[PDB]
RNA sequence: GCGGAUUUAACUCAGUUGGGAGAGCGCGGAGGUCCUGUGUUCGAUCCACAGAAUUCGCACCA
C-alpha cells in the first residue's frame, strides 16, 4: 500500500496525466481520511526519510493531522498516544527534519494539534522535555523549529481570527490555564536565554523569531515575565539594531497593548520609558511606519486611560494627561509624513484623542495651547488632502494609487469634520485661509503645474458644507450676514478658476456649483454665467472624454435645481449640436457579436439621455409662449419619430435599425421625464401623437425584448405626462407586452404595471383581473426554480422582493376583488401560501413576506366564502411557534402581529397538545393575547427566546 | 518562465469562473463544483516579455477537495478568493492562508473580494481587514464584469519579476 | 476582537415594507433636507451601499 500511496500523491502532482488516472489516486489519498485503517498507512511513511518522498511525507503528515482533530480524547487516548510517540521519536531524531521547508512546517502543524489534545494531562512534560531536546541539540535551525512550535499553538489559542465556536473556545482556555499553571515560567526563561544568546551571536534570524513569540504571547500570558528589567534592557537595545528594529518595535508595541486596569497600563507604558526612542525616530519609512504604530499604540492607550472615570487620583490623571499632551509633536509629525503607509499608523490615535478632546470641551473652552494643536492637526491634515505637486494625475480610472487616495480623503475629512465639532469657528476660519491661500498661490503659477492646489481648493470647498443645506449655511439666523460658507463659494464662483484646463479641476467646479446651486437662489443676476458656463465649450461641449458625458448629468441636475427663466432659449440652441444620435455597433467581452446592449453599453447614450430631459425641463420652466414651446416640442418628437419609422421600415433585423429605434423611444421617453405630470398644457398634443408612435414600433419590433423596456418605460413617462388621454388604449399595451413577456422582463413588467396601477387607480382594475392569471404562474415558475448559480439567486430574490410588494400593493390600493374574479380562482390558495413560503426561508423576505401575510389576514377576516383562510390562518400557527426555533425582532416582531390580527383558542386545544406542552407558557401567551399593539409585542419577543432557551 | 500559482478559496466563490474568463473570455452563469483541481495554462503579455502562470484550480469544496494541502507544494504565488456575496467565504479566509503559508514558506499571496457586481454586500467593506493585519494584496474584484480582474496577475508577475516597472 | 439597537417642527412623542407624513405641548393660520452622503428605480423618510452621532451586549486580557 506505500508504494501506491507514493504513486496516488505522484500522480495527483502531475497534471501531464490522464483524468482516469487522477480520479483512482485523488480518491485513493482522500479515502485515508475517511477510512478507519487508512491512516496507518501514512503512519509508516511520515517517519521513513530513507525510502519515502517528501512530496509522499507531506500528503501523509497533513492526513495524519487532520485524522488528530477528530479523536475524542477518552475515546481514543491510546491512538493519539500512539501517534504521538511516533511523532516524538522522529521530531527526537532531528535528521530529517532540515528536508524541504514543508516537511518541517508540517511536522509542527501534527505536533501541536497532538499537543492540543493531550497536554492538560495525558502530556505532562510537553515543555519540559521538547525544551530539553532543543538546547540538548544546539543549534539555531533546531530552536528555530521551537521557536515556530511556540507560535503554532498561539495561532491555535491566541488568534481570534479563526472561527469562534464557544466550545473550541472553552476548550481553547484550558489549554491556556494549563500552560499558564505549569510550564509558563520555563517556557518563556527558554525563549529568553535564546533571545540573549543568539542576540549576542548576531544570529538576527532566530533574534527574530524570539522577538515574534514575545509579541504574540504578550497578548495572554503574565506580562511580568515579559517585562522585567533584563529582558526589557535586551529589547531597547534591539531598538538600534538594524535588523531587529521593527520585529523590536511590534514586539514592543504588543507590550504596550496587553489589555489590563488603567493605573496598570501606567506603570508599564511609564517604565518602558518610550520617549527617548521617540525623541530621535533619519530615511527609512518601513521603521517609521513601525514607530509611527507604536507611537499610536502607546497614544490610543493613554487617551482611553484618561477617559475612564474609576480611578479619580488625578495623579492618575497628571502623569496620564502629562504623557499624552507630549506624544502630540510625534502624533503631528507622523500624520504629516509624506509616505502615506507611515501617517495612517495613527488615524486610530488621533481619532479617539479628537473624541476625548471634544468631551472635554463641552464642558469647558479649549485652552490657547489646544487651539494650536488643532490648528496644528489641520495643517497636517491639509498637506495630506493635496495631490502630490510631483507626480502628474492619472488618466487611469483603474490605477489603485488613484483609488487608495480616495480612500484616504474619505478619512481626512472625519477628522476635520471632528475637529469642526471641537470649535467650529477655529475650523472654519482655517479653512477659509487655505482655500483662499491656495487659490491665491494657484495664480502665481503656470497652469501646467497649478491645479493640485486649485483641485484642492475646490475640494474642500465641494466638501466645507456637505450635509448643512437649509438658508443656514449661508447666512446667520440672527444677523443674517454670511457664512464662511457663502465666502468661501462666493470666492470660487468668483475666481478664475472655471477658465482651468484640469479635468479634476471642471469636474470638481460643476460639482460645487450643483450641490450649492440654492446659493444662488439669493444672488440669481449670477446665474447667467453658470449657465453659459455649461453650456460654453468647458462645461458640455467639453473637448475631454469623461468631462463631456458626466457635464450633461450635472447640467441636468443644475437646470432642475434652478428652475426660477431667461436663459432658456439659449440653452436649448446650444444643446442642440449634441441632440442627435449615433450609436455604432461594437465588440464586448460578453459580446462577439454586438448586442444592442454591447453597441449602447459602449456609447454616451445613457448620459446624453439627461439632455433629452433637460431639454424637457428647459420648455416647461422657461418663458416660452405656449406657440413656441410646443413648436420646440413637436420638432423634436417627429424627427425622433421620423428616425423611428426609417429604421422601421428598412430589415427590422439588423442592430442598427434596432438600436435606432431603441434610442429614439429612450429619448421621447427623457423627454416626457422632464415635463409635469397631467389644465391644458402645450406640449400634451405633440405627446399624444407620440404615444400612436411606439404601437407602430411595437407592431413590428415588438418581438425583441429591449424595444419592450423602452416601450414600457417610454409610455408609463407619456402616461405620466398625458395621463387620461391614454387610459383608452392602456389595454391594447399591455396586452402586446405580455405574449413577448421573458422571465427577465418579470420585473420591468411588475413595476410598469403598478407604475399605472398608480397612475389611474380603478381603471387599472379589470385590465389586472385578466392579466394576474399570467403573471402569476410566470413567477411561481421561475421562483419554484432552486438556481443553479449566483446570477440566478440574484434574479430571484430581486423578483422575490417586487412579487411581495406587487401584492402588497394590490390590497393596500384596493384591489383583492381580482384576486377572486374565476380568473384567479385556481391561483388564491398557492399566492398565500407562496408569501407564506419566502417568510419560513431563513429577513427582507421575512420582514415584508411576514407582513403581506397578515394584511392578507385583516382583509379575509371571516370564514364567509374563503374555504381556505382557516386552515392557512390556522397554518400560520407552526410559523409564528417554531420557526424561531433554528433584523430578528422585526422577523419575530411581525412574527407577533400575525399571532395579534389573527387574535382579533384552536391553540388551547389543537396546538399545545401537539408541541410538547408548556402550561406555564400556554397560559402566559393567552394573557398577552388578551389583556396587552405595544404590549404583547414584549411578552412575545421575551417569550420565544425563553422558549427557545 | 513559468510560474505555479495556486487558486485557493471556500466553494462558490468564482475561482473557475475567474479561469475561464482569463483562458476564454466566457463568463459561465452555472455552478459547476470543481472536483479535485483542474490546471490551466494561463499566460501573459508584458512590457520585458512573456510571463505563463500555471494556475492550480482548487476546489474548497470539503467534498471534492482530495489532496487539499497536498497541491500547495513548491507553488510560487497564489490567490486567496472570497465572496462579496457570501459572508463567512470571508471569515474562512485566514485559514486558506494560514494553510498556503505552512507548505509555502514565503510566497507572494493575493487576497481578493470577488462578485463585486452584484450591489447589495453580505461581506460588508470594514471587515475586510486581513491583508492589512497579514501585509497581504487585496483587490476587489469580478469574473462577470472584469473589474480589476488583471490586478491579481499584473501584481504578483511584478513581484516575480522583483520589477515594479513591470506594466 | 466580534455583534446588535438608536438618530422625524420649539418641545414631545406617533407612524408606512418608497406615492410625500402627523396627534399633545409651544409663537385660522406657521414651523422637518423624516442623521448625512451615494446608488437602484418613472419616483424614497421607509430599499441598497458608504459614514456620523448616541448607545447596549458578548468574547479575550482573568
Ligand atoms: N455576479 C457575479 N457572479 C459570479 C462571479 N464569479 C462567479 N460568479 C458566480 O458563481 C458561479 C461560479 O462559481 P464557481 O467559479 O464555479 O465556483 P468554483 O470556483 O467552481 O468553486 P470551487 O469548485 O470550490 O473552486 C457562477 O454561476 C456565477 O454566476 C462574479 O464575478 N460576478
Ligand atoms: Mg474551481
Amino acid at each position: 500500500s506505500a508504494q501506491d500511496v507514493e504513486n496516488a500523491v505522484e500522480a495527483a502532482l502531475d497534471p501531464s496525466v490522464g483524468p482516469i488516472i487522477k480520479q483512482q489516486a485523488t480518491d485513493f489519498i482522500g479515502s485515508l481520511r475517511s477510512s478507519s485503517t487508512g491512516w496507518k498507512i501514512c503512519h509508516e511513511i511520515f517517519s521513513e526519510k530513507t525510502k519515502y518522498k517528501p512530496s509522499t511525507r507531506l500528503i501523509c503528515l497533513q492526513t495524519l493531522s487532520e485524522k488528530v482533530r477528530e479523536w475524542n480524547n477518552e475515546s481514543n487516548l491510546l491512538e493519539l498516544q500512539m501517534i504521538r510517540d511516533s511523532v516524538w521519536s522522529y521530531i527526537k531524531e532531528l535528521s530529517f527534519l532540515d528536508e524541504p521547508a514543508y516537511i518541517s512546517n508540517a511536522v509542527q502543524h501534527l505536533l501541536t494539534l497532538l499537543f492540543l489534545q493531550l497536554y492538560p494531562s495525558n502530556w505532562n512534560d510537553f515543555f519540559a522535555s521538547l525544551q530539553g531536546v532543543i538546547a540538548a541539540s544546539s543549534q539555531s535551525e533546531f530552536s528555530n523549529f521551537y521557536l515556530k512550535v511556540l507560535l503554532s499553538i498561539g495561532d491555535e489559542i491566541a488568534d481570534s481570527l479563526v472561527l469562534k465556536t464557544d466550545v473550541q473556545i472553552q476548550k481553547d482556555n484550558l489549554v491556556k490555564d494549563a500552560i499558564r499553571a505549569n510550564d509558563m515560567s520555563d517556557i518563556v526563561s527558554f525563549v529568553y536565554e535564546m533571545m540573549l544568546a543568539y542576540s549576542n551571536a548576531k544570529n538576527y534570524g532566530t533574534v527574530g523569531l524570539c522577538l515574534q513569540v514575545y509579541a504574540q504571547w504578550v497578548s495572554w500570558i503574565n506580562i511580568n515575565l515579559i517585562v522585567n528589567e533584563p529582558c526589557m534592557n535586551l529589547l531597547y537595545s534591539f531598538l538600534q539594531i538594524e535588523e531587529l528594529r521593527c520585529a523590536a518595535c511590534e514586539t514592543m508595541t504588543e507590550i504596550v497593548n496587553k489589555k489590563m486596569k488603567p493605573l496598570e497600563k501606567l506603570n508599564l507604558l511609564n517604565i518602558l520609558n518610550l520617549n527617548l526612542f521617540f525623541s530621535k525616530s533619519s530615511t527609512d519609512p518601513n521603521f517609521d511606519e513601525h514607530v509611527a504604530k507604536l507611537i499610536n499604540a502607546q497614544g490610543v492607550e493613554l487617551v482611553a486611560i484618561k477617559s475612564d472615570p474609576s480611578e479619580l487620583s488625578p495623579e492618575l490623571k497628571e502623569n496620564c494627561s502629562f504623557q499624552l499632551y507630549n506624544l502630540f509633536p510625534y502624533l503631528i509629525r507622523y500624520l504629516s509624513d509624506d509616505y502615506d503607509e507611515t501617517s495612517t499608523a495613527v488615524f486610530p490615535f488621533l481619532s479617539d484623542l479628537l473624541v476625548s478632546l471634544r468631551k472635554e470641551s463641552s464642558s469647558k473652552e479649549l485652552s490657547a495651547s489646544l487651539k494650536e494643536f488643532l490648528k496644528s492637526l489641520l495643517e497636517a491634515i491639509i498637506k495630506k488632502m493635496k495631490y502630490d505637486e510631483s507626480q502628474e494625475w492619472d488618466d487611469d480610472p483603474d490605477s489603485e494609487e488613484e483609488a487608495e487616495f480616495q480612500e484616504m480623503r474619505k478619512k481626512l475629512k472625519i477628522f476635520q469634520d471632528t475637529i469642526n465639532s471641537i470649535d467650529s469657528s477655529l475650523f472654519s476660519s482655517y479653512m477659509y485661509s487655505a482655500i483662499t491661500s491656495s487659490l491665491s498661490t494657484a495664480a502665481t503659477l503656470s497652469p501646467e503645474n497649478s491645479w493640485q492646489l486649485i483641485e484642492f481648493a475646490l475640494y474642500e470647498t465641494y466638501i466645507f458644507g456637505e450635509g448643512l443645506r437649509g438658508p443656514d449655511a449661508f447666512f446667520n439666523e440672527v444677523d443674517k450676514s454670511p457664512t464662511v460658507l457663502s465666502q468661501i463659494l462666493a470666492l470660487v464662483t468668483t475666481s478664475q478658476v472655471c477658465r482651468h484646463p484640469h479635468p479634476l479641476v471642471q469636474l470638481l467646479y460643476m460639482e460645487i456649483l450643483v450641490r450649492y446651486a440654492s446659493f444662488f437662489d439669493y444672488e440669481s443676476a449670477a446665474i447667467p454665467a453658470l449657465i453659459e458656463y455649461f453650456v460654453g465649450p468647458r462645461g458640455i461641449h467639453n473637448t475631454n472624454e469623461r468631462v463631456r458625458p458626466r457635464a450633461w448629468y450635472l447640467f441636468y441636475r443644475f437646470v432642475k435645481s434652478i428652475k426660477k427663466v431667461n436663459y432658456t432659449e439659449s440653452s436649448l440652441a446650444m444643446l442642440g449640436d449634441l441632440l442627435n444620435i449615433s450609436v455604432s455597433p461594437v465588440t464586448d467581452m460578453d459580446a462577439p457579436v454586438p448586442t444592442l446592449n454591447s453597441s449602447i453599453r459602449n456609447s454616451d447614450f445613457n448620459s446624453q439621455l439627461y439632455l433629452f430631459e433637460t431639454v424637457g425641463v428647459l420648455i416647461s420652466s422657461g418663458n416660452l409662449t405656449p406657440e413656441e414651446q410646443a413648436l420646440y416640442c413637436d420638432s423634436l418628437i417627429n424627427a425622433l419619430i421620423g428616425k423611428a419609422n426609417a429604421a422601421l421600415s428598412s430589415d427590422l433585423s439588423a442592430l442598427e435599425n434596432i438600436i435606432s429605434v431603441y434610442c429614439s423611444l429612450m429619448a421621447i421617453g427623457n423627454f416626457a421625464k422632464g415635463f409635469p405630470a397631467r389644465e391644458e398644457v402645450a406640449w400634451l398634443a405633440s405627446f399624444n401623437k407620440a404615444s400612436d408612435e411606439i404601437f407602430l414600433i411595437l407592431d413590428r419590433m415588438g418581438f425583441n425584448e429591449d424595444i419592450r423596456g423602452a416601450v414600457r418605460f417610454t409610455s408609463g413617462r407619456i402616461i405620466n405626462v398625458v395621463g387620461p388621454d391614454m387610459l383608452p388604449k392602456v389595454p391594447q399595451l399591455i396586452s402586446i407586452l405580455l405574449n413577448s413577456i421573458d422571465m427577465n422582463e418579470l420585473v420591468d413588467v411588475l413595476s410598469f404595471i403598478s407604475q399605472l396601477i398608480h397612475i389611474y387607480k380603478d381603471n387599472m382594475m379589470e385590465i389586472t383581473n385578466r392579466m394576474l392569471p399570467t403573471l402569476l404562474m410566470r413567477i411561481f415558475s421561475s421562483l419554484s426554480a432552486a438556481p443553479q448559480g449566483t446570477d440566478d439567486a440574484v434574479k430571484q430574490n430581486d423578483l422575490r422582493k417586487s412579487y411581495i410588494s406587487f401584492i402588497l400593493q394590490l390590497l393596500n390600493k384596493g384591489f383583492g376583488s381580482i384576486l377572486f374574479t374565476e380568473e384567479n380562482q385556481v391561483y388564491f390558495d398557492p399566492l398565500i401560501n407562496s408569501i407564506l413560503h419566502f417568510a419560513n426561508l431563513v429577513p427582507a423576505t421575512q420582514k415584508s413576506s411576514i407582513a403581506l401575510v397578515s394584511k392578507m389576514v385583516s382583509l379575509w377576516g371571516g370564514k364567509d366564502g374563503i374555504a381556505g383562510f382557516e386552515n392557512f390562518t390556522l397554518s400560520l400557527t407552526p410559523l409564528c411557534f417554531e420557526m424561531p426555533v433554528n433584523q430578528s425582532l422585526v422577523v419575530l416582531g411581525e412574527l407577533a402581529g400575525l399571532q395579534k390580527i389573527i387574535l382579533e383558542s384552536y391553540l388551547v386545544t389543537v396546538y399545545f397538545p401537539t408541541v410538547n406542552f408548556p402550561d406555564v407558557m400556554a397560559s402566559e401567551y393567552l394573557q398577552a393575547l388578551s389583556n396587552l399593539s405595544r404590549s404583547f409585542k414584549q411578552f412575545f419577543q421575551k417569550f420565544i427566546q425563553a422558549l427557545k432557551s | 518562465p513559468t510560474f505555479k500559482l495556486v487558486l485557493v478559496g471556500d466553494g462558490g466563490t468564482g475561482k473557475t469562473t475567474f479561469v475561464k474568463r482569463h483562458l476564454t473570455g466566457e463568463f459561465e452563469k452555472k455552478y459547476i463544483a470543481t472536483i479535485g483541481v483542474e490546471v490551466h495554462p494561463l499566460s501573459f503579455y508584458t512590457n520585458f516579455g512573456e510571463i505563463k502562470f500555471d494556475v492550480w484550480d482548487t476546489a474548497g469544496l470539503e467534498k471534492f477537495g482530495g489532496l487539499r494541502d497536498g497541491y500547495y507544494i513548491n507553488a510560487q504565488c497564489a490567490i486567496i478568493m472570497f465572496d462579496v456575496t457570501s459572508r463567512i467565504t470571508y471569515k474562512n479566509v485566514p485559514n486558506w492562508h494560514r494553510d498556503l503559508v505552512r507548505v509555502c514558506e514565503n510566497i507572494p499571496i493575493v487576497l481578493c473580494g470577488n462578485k463585486v457586481d452584484v450591489k447589495e454586500r453580505k461581506v460588508k467593506a470594514k471587515t475586510i481587514t486581513f491583508h492589512r493585519k497579514k501585509n497581504l494584496q487585496y483587490y476587489d474584484i469580478s469574473a462577470k464584469s472584469n473589474y480589476n480582474f488583471e490586478k491579481p496577475f499584473l501584481w504578483l508577475a511584478r513581484k516575480l519579476a522583483g520589477n515594479p516597472q513591470l506594466e
